[PDB]
């Protein structure tokens, strides 16, 4: 049962569920950091959408503004 | 606005999280791998104990400090994640 699943430890190794279908942020923060425009270039892709960097499923255009999509790079970029 | 409520509000919500994969696979896909699968409680209970490797990667799973009993009952809880 799940109660034994976690005395056990394998919680440290398994999720219950499935990943979602883009990247998490964690690991978003991980890739660009110590990029040089890491901040402008994710704004770019938040806003315009992206492809072939994480899979072959692309991220289509959001409707963000200017500043929406900065203040998003910024905020995914400092997760820790 | 705050980028947490932006990330629930511009659907952002629907594709990404926070955190990252643990490295062996999430119980509701293997759930869903052994579906229907004949013989799957013994051979996921097999795993379970001994360990393995290759079926989801190239990170092993090393042998876990359980019972046979337990092992069994850990197998049937992962396949009822569905
Ligand atoms: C709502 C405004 C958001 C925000 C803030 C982000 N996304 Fe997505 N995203 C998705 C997929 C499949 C990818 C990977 C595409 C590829 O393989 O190239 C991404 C990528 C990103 C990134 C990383 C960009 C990079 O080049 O590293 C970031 C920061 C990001 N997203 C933020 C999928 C989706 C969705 C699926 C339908 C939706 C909706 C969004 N993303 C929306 C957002
Ligand atoms: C605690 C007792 C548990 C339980 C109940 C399970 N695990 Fe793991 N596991 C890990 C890795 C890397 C894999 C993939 C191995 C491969 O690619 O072949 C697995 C796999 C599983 C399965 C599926 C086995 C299969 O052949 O399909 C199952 C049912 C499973 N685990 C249950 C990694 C780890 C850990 C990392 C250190 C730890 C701890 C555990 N697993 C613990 C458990």
């Amino acid at each position: 049962n799940e109660q034994l699943a976690k005395q056990k430890g394998c919680m440290a190794c398994h999720d219950l569920k499935a990943k979602m279908v883009g990247p998490a942020y964690k690991d978003v923060a991980a890739k660009f950091a110590g990029q040089a425009g890491a901040e402008a270039e994710l704004a770019q892709r938040i806003k315009n959408g992206s492809q072939g960097v994480w899979g072959p499923i692309p991220m289509p255009p959001n409707a963000v503004s200017d500043d929406e999509a900065q203040t998003l790079a910024k905020w995914v970029l400092s997760q820790k | 606005e705050d980028p947490e409520v932006l990330f629930k509000n511009k659907g952002c919500v629907a594709c990404h999280a926070i955190d990252t994969k643990k490295v062996g696979p999430a119980y509701a896909d293997v759930a869903k791998k052994y579906a229907g699968r004949k013989d799957a409680v013994d051979y996921l209970a097999g795993k379970i104990k001994k360990g393995g490797s290759g079926v989801w990667g190239s990170v092993p799973m090393p042998p876990q400090n359980v019972t046979d009993a337990e092992a069994k009952q850990l197998a049937q809880w992962i396949l009822s994640i569905k």
